[PDB]
């Protein structure tokens, strides 16, 4: 806990003006159109910024791993109705990028469907959570949810953050600070370089949503954003809180608000860095050859 | 931890008679305290367990006894079927640590009969790998207390003879030795007289056996 | 009836890990706790060790302290023991052997197994060699025929002599371990001088573990 | 390493008799305790939960055996108990006697026909790992002190006092701008303490000179007289 | 490197016919390989080399042929002074590792003939210097296929024996084999059976000649 501090640290954080690797998987057709549902397998480096923004049920399931084949232990973090299904139990990995099927939003079947459940083997750890990440009933009628989860991997335990916040009707994408605070911190063993998402219609389907902000099956918001070793400084209200941040390798006046610890630079020239080049090229094969053979007189 | 002694170590008596076997110890163990039976061939069994009760499938016969430090077992009538290896167990409370003793062994009392000394020379197939094994038999005596002498040239030998004893046969109670002299083939090409001498208690003066090669 | 059935012979190598079960029978394997003793040749029981039928809660010995692992399963109610860096002192007989107590207390050993014979060292092909008298070894009448047989580690032999026709005076000597790490023994007969190259002896020796079979003649 | 808790109702005047080395009508043909248990007696009086006014067909004492039942023994057979030379392979004749029987608890009996429920705490002593804990032990809380506090790894010393801040429910300690603890959270109550250094200073040694006199004034420089004549 | 091996390693033929040894491989030896000739007094001879065109001082009935992994050689009409062995040479072109295989060896097929079993006791002159030497004579027969089994008292003998194999006789085609067992002096005087078992495809029965001491 830290009160009214300018607090600078060195973790992996997101940063600030990237590239989101944007995927809008949406299958939705009011004549009937082919579409195409996307689902690509990511490389998972140092993190990775899943924010997604659904109303009841669009993105259900965080699965990472390397190869999926035969070699990889799941790491299921599927938020269901009934409680959180982290396990980290080695299996026979399946390659379905859809967890049962896209359609048949009918509550007759079951409330999951696990279609993806292959063969189960012998296991390693399991973590049953009762308090569910996502939770959201659509009472509002018209506003959706906007989450965020940054899946950093340590060489100690896992960090899972997530944080609620209104997204009424915008524009663009939402411009405003929001702190994320962890939730769990499950250990890990497995070293995983990619990530795959889950995607599925929950058996609560709620009335037909004929307008933009009703029916969400055609309208994931699939997000991944990589992260990288950063400086950043940290500004905490009087409640503990962050307000704002800086990126203090983004721009030259955030390298300025790095060194002298404060978000309010006066006017002056201030130090922040030393400019060295680096040599291009390298000078290798060292001289001093030795005599010419007698190629003359054979041409 | 309590290291059980057993003074005795060779209880030979005649089969009828009374036995006491006993296996002091240090620490108040009057009510902790087991004792088995270890029969040559098979696994051993509980003779009596808790030093005050009768165990189950056991007879009349066995009836242990003792209190303090001091414990003995008081077989009633000797049997064939009785004669094997005893020990002792205690069992302590917190420190579970159980230990045993070394075990003694029931003989028979039988007739003061003479070893039977014979000597075998190195059989031909042997020596044509380059071992020569002089073997000498000591078989129908008491229980293993003698010790065998090998003289080569009048000289006396140790360290490369090997002796076997066979268990006691239950027809006539005797038992069998055999004494292997282990030599190389140059060893013994170079050599002649090779003796046996046995120094036995039923043999009133040593019985040597010698051959010429 | 409750009867606790183990496995039979199996040899190692120095620096590894024998397992060795001992299945229960008769008895629910819920309540009575077991024991694993080690019985040496010419020794006698040397280490206790509890395993709980129920949980994983054991209790090594003293000597070993760390070396020695006790599982337990209650899927087919048998125990196990798996012995790590055997060295040449620890070639004996394992027993398994039960409780008149149920869990919390324990008096003695009640029931046993019927033993595991577990030697470190490696097998070599058997070798049979006669042993004859000399003209001058016949004393009181009486000749002894024997054959010396050498280079097996293993001692399951049983040598017979005339496929078994042959059993009376037939001694059998325990097998000595020689300085190469092999047992070697002998097996001598009593017979008359009267018979002496009339009858002919055949010592038959066979050796399970290597399948070798040999009948050498005297 | 495991407590084996085995929980019984008997009569009101066998308390005393399931003890290491006793000989009961109830203890020798019934679950026995050796002379190597190492757990407890406990037991409290029943005389409102276990009465009732009828026949108390509820409870038995089990006393016809054929033999003495060892300890931890939990017989589960119902067999006709023969005394001798009358075999009863139907029903119970004369000489056969039903090894169970009402055990009449009647709200009017004094003590010693009481229920009363025994439980014996069976402590395991193998030599084992305390499965999965072994301390984890808290004390009470002591504040407006310098004492040495251990909340959760955190050692060092301190006045332990009251702060009026708000913790957000995921963050344990409390630094300041110096990398100094100023604030912790009590594990046990959840509550917000905050952590003051303990009060030091420096003595200062008034003399007004040898040659005049002897008379000396001490100087606490940052103390309000409380931490230790005008 | 290729391993060249030779899966039939025995061409026993007959004077006047064809003739096909293969030697095959794995790498591509199509136009790299080299066909010799030994025999047995001399050096080996080049025969074909390339495998596609015929050598120097070669005569006609030699030829040669193959490609791709498996490899012949087609005599025209087998001579007396063709019998030799043949080897098979790939000529590898940057990294020089020329090898070779195991050799085919060329015999001569006359009839089924039965050795002439024979035995010869030690002189009393190689007895006088302590060793022993039995020698059992077979001559007279098919290439080397039997095994001898040395019976000394109804004993099988293993390790102690040795064989010594002739070559392919030139005028009758029958090879010769003497098996020698090596004993010490008193390795004979003790044991006096001693029997040399011949079992040979020509032979009905085994033939076994023992004597007395």
């Amino acid at each position: 806990f830290r009160s009214s501090v300018l607090h600078s640290t060195q973790d992996l954080f997101l940063p600030f003006f990237s590239n989101v690797t944007w995927f809008h998987a949406i299958h939705v057709s009011g004549t009937n159109g082919t579409k195409r549902f996307d689902n690509p397998v990511l490389p998972f480096n140092d993190g990775v910024y899943f924010a997604s923004t659904e109303k009841s049920n669009i993105i259900r399931g965080w699965i990472f791993g390397t190869t999926l084949d035969s070699k990889t232990q799941s790491l299921l973090i599927v938020n269901n109705a009934t409680n959180v299904v982290i396990k980290v139990c080695e299996f026979q990995f399946c390659n379905d990028p859809f967890l049962d099927v896209y359609q048949k939003n009918n509550k007759s079947w079951m409330e999951s469907e696990f279609r993806v459940y292959s063969s189960a083997n012998n296991c390693t750890f399991e973590y049953v959570s009762q308090p569910f990440l996502m939770d959201l009933e659509g009472k509002e009628g018209n506003f959706k949810n906007l989450r965020e989860f940054v899946f950093k991997n340590i060489d100690g335990y896992f960090k899972i953050y997530s944080k609620h916040t209104p997204i009424n009707l915008e524009r663009d994408l939402p411009q405003g600070f929001s702190a994320l605070e962890p939730l769990v911190d499950l250990p890990i063993g497995i070293n995983i370089t990619r990530f795959q998402t889950l995607l599925a219609l929950h058996r609560s389907y709620l009335t037909p949503g004929d307008s933009s902000s009703g029916w969400t099956a055609g309208a994931a918001a699939y997000y991944v954003g990589y992260l990288q070793p950063r400086t950043f400084l940290l500004k905490y209200n009087e409640n503990g809180t962050i307000t704002d941040a800086v990126d203090c390798a983004l721009d030259p006046l955030s390298e300025t608000k790095c060194t002298l610890k404060s978000f309010t630079v006066e006017k002056g020239i201030y130090q922040t860095s030393n400019f060295r080049v680096q040599p291009t090229e390298s000078i290798v094969r060292f001289p001093n050859i030795t005599n010419l053979c007698p190629f003359h007189e054979v041409f | 931890e309590i290291v059980l002694t057993q003074s005795p170590a060779t209880l030979s008596l005649s089969p009828g008679e009374r036995a006491t076997l006993s296996c002091r110890a240090s620490q108040s163990v009057s009510s902790y305290l087991a004792w088995y039976q270890q029969k040559p061939g098979q696994a051993p069994r509980l003779l009596i367990y808790d030093a005050t009760n009768r165990a189950t499938g056991i007879p009349a016969r066995f009836s242990g006894s003792g209190s303090g430090t001091d414990f003995t077992l008081t077989i009633s009538s000797l049997e064939p079927e009785d004669f094997a290896v005893y020990y002792c167990q205690h069992r302590s409370n917190w420190p579970r640590m159980f230990t045993f003793g070394q075990g003694t062994k029931l003989e028979i009392k039988r007739t003061v009969a003479a070893p039977s000394v014979f000597i075998f020379p190195p059989s031909d197939e042997q020596l044509k790998s380059g071992t020569a094994s002089v073997v000498c038999l000591l078989n129908n005596f008491y229980p293993r207390e003698a010790k065998v002498q090998w003289k080569v040239d009048n000289a006396l030998q140790s360290g490369n003879s090997q002796e076997s004893v066979t268990e006691q046969d239950s027809k006539d109670s005797t038992y069998s030795l055999s004494s292997t002299l282990t030599l190389s083939k140059a060893d013994y090409e170079k050599h002649k007289v090779y003796a046996c001498e046995v120094t036995h208690q039923g043999l009133s003066s040593p019985v040597t056996k010698s051959f010429n090669r | 009836q409750v009867q606790l059935v183990q496995s039979g012979a199996e040899v190692k190598k120095p620096g590894a890990s024998v397992k060795v079960s001992c299945k229960t029978s008769g008895y629910t394997f819920t309540d009575h706790y077991m024991y694993w003793v080690r019985q040496a040749p010419g020794q006698g029981l040397e280490w206790m060790g509890v395993i709980n039928p129920d949980a994983g809660s054991v209790t090594y010995a003293q000597k070993f302290q760390g070396r020695v692992t006790m599982t337990s399963d209650t899927s087919t109610s048998t125990v196990y023991m798996e012995l790590s860096s055997l060295r040449s002192e620890d070639t004996a007989v394992y027993y398994c052997a039960r409780d008149l107590f149920f869990i919390p207390a324990a008096n003695s050993f009640d029931y046993w197994g019927q033993g595991t014979l577990v030697t470190v060292s490696s097998t070599k092909g058997p070798s049979v060699f006669p042993l004859a008298p000399s003209s001058k070894s016949t004393s009181g009448g009486t000749a002894a025929l024997g054959c010396l047989v050498k280079d097996y580690f293993p001692e399951p032999v049983t040598v017979s002599w005339n496929s078994g026709a042959l059993t009376s005076g037939v001694h059998t000597f325990p097998a000595v371990l020689q300085s190469s790490g092999l047992y070697s023994l002998s097996s001598v007969v009593t017979v008359p001088s009267s018979s002496l190259g009339t009858q002919t002896y055949i010592c038959n020796v066979n050796h399970k573990p290597s399948n070798t079979k040999v009948d050498k003649k005297v | 390493t495991n407590v084996y808790a085995d929980s019984f109702v008997i009569r009101g005047n066998e308390v005393s008799q399931i003890a290491p080395g006793q000989t009961g009508n109830i203890a020798d043909y019934n679950y026995k305790l050796p002379d190597d248990f190492t757990g407890c007696v406990i037991a409290w009086n029943s005389n409102k939960l276990d009465s009732k006014p009828s026949g108390n067909y509820n409870y038995l004492y089990r006393l016809f055996r054929k033999s003495k039942l060892k300890p931890f023994e939990r017989d589960i057979s119902t067999e006709i108990y023969q005394a001798g030379n009358k075999p009863c392979n139907g029903v119970a004749g004369s000489n056969c006697y039903s090894p169970l029987q009402s055990y009449g608890f009647r709200p009017t009996y004094g003590v010693g026909h009481q229920p009363y429920r025994v439980v014996v705490l069976s402590f395991e002593l193998l030599h084992a790992p305390a499965t999965v804990c072994g301390p984890k032990k808290s004390t009470n809380l002591v504040k407006n002190k310098c004492v040495n506090f251990n909340f959760n790894g955190l050692t060092g010393t301190g006045v332990l006092t009251e702060s009026n801040k708000k913790f957000l429910p995921f963050q344990q300690f409390g630094r300041d701008i110096a990398d100094t603890t100023d604030a912790v959270r009590d594990p046990q109550t959840l509550e917000i303490l905050d952590i003051t250094p303990c009060s030091f200073g420096g003595v200062s040694v008034i003399t007004p000179g040898t040659n005049t006199s002897n008379q000396v004034a001490v100087l606490y420089q940052g103390v309000n007289c409380t931490e230790v004549s005008n």
